[PDB]
Formats: C-alpha cells, structure tokens, sequence
DNA sequence: TTTTTTTTTTTTTT
C-alpha cells in the first residue's frame, strides 16, 4: 500500500538524501518559460524547479510542494503544488516552525501509562 | 470584547468571537422599510406599500443570513442582515429574491425556499474564518442566537498574538 | 446540543482510535494517543490531487495534506457540490465529522474553503497550542485515574483541579480499547 | 433596529 507521502518541510539548504517529497518556500528569482523551469530562493539557498504546466512570475514569494529529482546534472524538484505566498508572514512561519521542532518532541515523550 | 463560545451566556452584549463557519440554515429577502428596517405590507386594493410605523413606504430588500458559527470551544447560531449579509454571500438581494421566487413557483413555501437556496447556492460559504460581533438573545427553542451586528475578515497577526500570549501562560516561551 | 470541531493534526485523527456508536442516532467519534476525545475534525491544508468525482455523481472526494498526514475528505449524494469547489493545489480548511473505512480514518466533509497562506500559520499556532493545554490535563487526569480509579472521590478531586469529569471516562475507555 | 419561529443524529464509497 503506497499512501501518499506527506510533503515535508524543508529549507533548501536542509534537504536530506532521504526526502522523496518536501515543501519549500520562497521567491522567484528567474523563469525559464521554454523549458518550463524556475530558480527559488528561500535565503538559504536556490533551487532549480521544474514545473509542468504552472509557471510563477520573477518575484513572487511562492511555496512549492514537489518530489526530488537526483540526477548527474544536481538535485531538481519536480513541482506538484506551487501556491501564491506573496501576502505570507514568513517571519511567523519561521517561528512556528522552531516551536514545533522544539515542542512536539518533548509533548510524544509526556506519555506515562 | 473576545470571549469563547463555551464561556458565551444569555443576554451577551458586545462578543466578538473568531470561528468557522459550519452550517448555513436559510437565506432568504423579504421588503423592509428604509427607516426603521422592519416587513412592510402590500396593500392589494390601494396598491401601495404599507409599514406599521411609517405608513406608505418604499420597500427595500433585506437580506437573512442564518449560519452557525465553531471556535473549537463551541458552537453558536449566527444571523446577519441587509449590507453584512449581502457581503458575505456576494450575491445582491434582488438575484436572492429572483432565486427565492423561483423556488417558490415549483411548489415550495417561502420557510422551504430558503432552506433550499442555504443548502444548493450558498454552501461555499461554509469552511470559511471569520470574525462576528454582537448580542447574544436566548430562543425558546432554538438555542442561543448571535445577532451580529457586523462582521470582518481574521486578522491573523492579532490572532497569533492572542495565541502566543496563551503559549506564554502554559510555559512554552 | 452540537459538540466543537477539534482543530488537529491529521497525524493525531490517523493514529487515533475510532469509536462507533452502536445506536442509529448517537454520533460516531474518536479518541486520540493523548486521550482526546473528537466528535468533529477541524484541519487546514493542501488539496494534493485533482477530486475524484463519480460518473454517476453519487460521491465526490479529494486529498488534503498539512505536512504531518494526508487525509482523504468525502461527500456523498448531492454534498459531491463539496468535491467540485476544490482544485488540485488550493490551500483550504476543512470541517466534518470523523470517519472510518476500511480501517483508515477520513473526513465527511461538513465543509472546505480556500484559506489565505496566513491562515496556515494561525492553524498551526493554534493546533499546537491545544495541544499543550490538553496533554497537561490529561497528564494530572491519568494520575488521579491510576490512583482512585472512577470514583465520586475522583470527580471532586478531578473539578478542582480544572479537569472535566468526561476525560476520566475517556482515559477509562482508552485504557478498555488498549 | 428587523422574518420566523422547533436545536442536534447515521449511513452511503471499485
Ligand atoms: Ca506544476
Ligand atoms: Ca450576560
Ligand atoms: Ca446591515
Ligand atoms: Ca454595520
Ligand atoms: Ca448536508
Ligand atoms: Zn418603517
């Protein structure tokens, strides 16, 4: 039984050799509208996505949920879910997602039967 | 004022409560006075519009919003009218009632006419956050009933706010 | 009287246990690991793939992932309008009543609408702040449970300590369940 | 400040 995977979330910079599907956030920074592909930068780095049908605009703080490509030419996402993060608070996100690494551990382990 | 539904009581004044919305009961228009916003009559045999306080008026659609409002805490019965409905539908009281008539000329009573336009046209709505504020009337029958008075979208950087202020509360920062 | 929507992570519904009330009218419902009992489930995510609606238009379903799992949210009838509404890759919240099938937990959409990116945020704020709250009143819950037991002793002890007299009965059942 | 008055429940899926 293959479910589908829950995307998870990443920084450029922090993906593993073991994600299949992550979800990245952040702006773009060149479109290449013949071979449908487009470089993100989060801060911590930039990532090529190859897209299939939706292309975003240069500029646009965008999130993107895809799989990992490993290839000989790099690492490239291929695009599932690209979503309009241009109204985000990026600065919220970025402090819930230090809480929960911090908390959610720590609430699993509370469990005394 | 923020309170939570389950702390909500009879005779509530100025509530605002941040929730979902979760059922959508009827939507209907019906002819107002434009002074004092209350059903006016139609005369059949002087052919004019007759409102109890004003006399001879010209009538004004008023739009009913029935919904049902979770917080996660409660459950509560919402109702908006005229201006804060027809925002929050999208839909002008003139194509309501035009749908409204519709419905009505198939067999149906105008009670039954507006639960079935909530259900088949409106249900989009439901599954949306939203901020109500009002007074809180008991019905004898029905429960308690927000009367809101308006209505705005989440201000989500208050919301969190609020949150990491509970947060704190608990130990967390 | 109609019972809240628990906001959570579809981890918490996935690795819960689900109740099914025996009478024709009592509502189904599930208690999560943290002994938590859920009439109604309140999650935001994405919808990952394009709905699924039935030829026949008898039911209409679609996909929703929120990082931690991914749940499959269902109408049935003429709710399949709920199914049309969404696409492949909006952001949207959803409320319904927990279901299971074929021993894999779901939702019977109650209703779905598209969400802004900030409201993401605030879910999982709250999602996590709920969670907090709760596991710290079960946890003085368990102690009384394992020392007294469901006794009238209990419910007095259990009052005063801010706890509700309804979470012993679910640590009891859960305990049943395990 | 308003119209009209009966709350909520299950089960159905290639
Ligand atoms: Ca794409
Ligand atoms: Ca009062
Ligand atoms: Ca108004
Ligand atoms: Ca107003
Ligand atoms: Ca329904
Ligand atoms: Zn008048």
């Amino acid at each position: 039984v293959r479910r589908r995977k829950p995307a998870v979330e990443r920084k450029i910079s922090e993906i593993r050799e073991e994600d299949t599907r992550v979800s990245l956030i952040g702006r773009v920074i060149k479109v290449d509208k013949m071979d449908y592909m487009f470089w993100l930068d989060d801060g911590t780095g930039v990532a090529i996505i190859e897209s299939e049908s939706d292309l975003p605009k240069v500029g646009q703080v965008v999130r993107v949920i895809g799989r990992i490509i490993r290839n000989e030419e790099g690492i490239h996402i291929y695009a599932e879910v690209i979503q309009d993060f241009s109204d985000a608070d990026l600065e919220a996100l970025e402090e819930i997602r230090e809480l929960e690494r911090k908390l959610l551990p720590r609430l699993e382990g509370e469990i005394v039967w | 004022t923020r309170k939570k539904i389950k702390d909500i009581e009879a005779g509530d004044r100025f509530v605002e409560v941040r929730g979902t919305i979760a059922k959508v009961y009827r939507v209907l228009t019906y002819d107002a006075c434009p002074e004092c916003k209350k059903k006016v009559d139609y005369d059949e045999g002087l052919g004019v519009w007759i409102c109890p306080e004003h006399g001879e008026v010209q009538p004004i659609k008023m739009t009913i919003l029935d919904f049902g409002l979770d917080d996660g805490t409660g459950y509560i019965r919402v109702t908006l009218f005229g201006d804060d409905a027809e925002e929050l539908l999208g839909v002008s009281p003139e194509e309501i009632a035009e749908k409204i008539k519709e419905l009505e000329e198939s067999g149906l009573t105008t009670k039954e006419a507006a639960r079935k336009l909530a259900e088949d046209e409106f249900y989009n709505i439901i599954g949306r956050e939203i901020v109500v504020r009002g007074n809180v009337i008991e019905d004898r029958f029905l429960g308690l009933i927000l009367r809101a008075s308006s209505w705005e979208d989440v201000d989500y950087r208050r919301e969190i706010e609020r949150i990491k202020e509970e947060l704190e509360k608990l130990g967390v920062m | 009287k109609r019972m809240p929507a628990t906001r959570l992570y579809i981890k918490d519904i996935l690795e819960g246990y689900f109740v099914k009330s025996e009478g024709d009218f009592e509502p189904n419902y599930l208690i999560t690991k943290y002994a938590r009992k859920v009439y109604r489930a309140k999650i935001v995510g994405t919808v990952v793939r394009e709905p699924l609606i039935a030829e026949d238009e008898t039911y209409g379903k679609f996909q929703v992932d929120d990082g931690t799992g991914v749940i499959w949210v269902l109408g049935f009838r003429d709710d399949t309008k709920f199914a049309k509404l969404v696409r492949k890759g909006d952001l949207v919240q959803v409320i319904g009543k927990i279901a299971e099938w074929r021993d894999d937990k779901q939702i019977l959409v109650e209703g779905v609408s598209k969400v802004h990116p900030n409201m993401w945020i605030l879910h999982r704020y709250e999602t996590l702040k709920e969670k907090i709250e709760h596991i710290k009143k079960a946890k003085i819950a368990l102690e009384i449970y394992n020392q007294y037991g469901i006794t009238a002793k209990s419910k007095v002890i259990a009052k005063n300590k801010g706890i509700e007299e309804e979470l012993l009965e679910v640590i009891d059942e859960l305990y049943g369940i395990m």
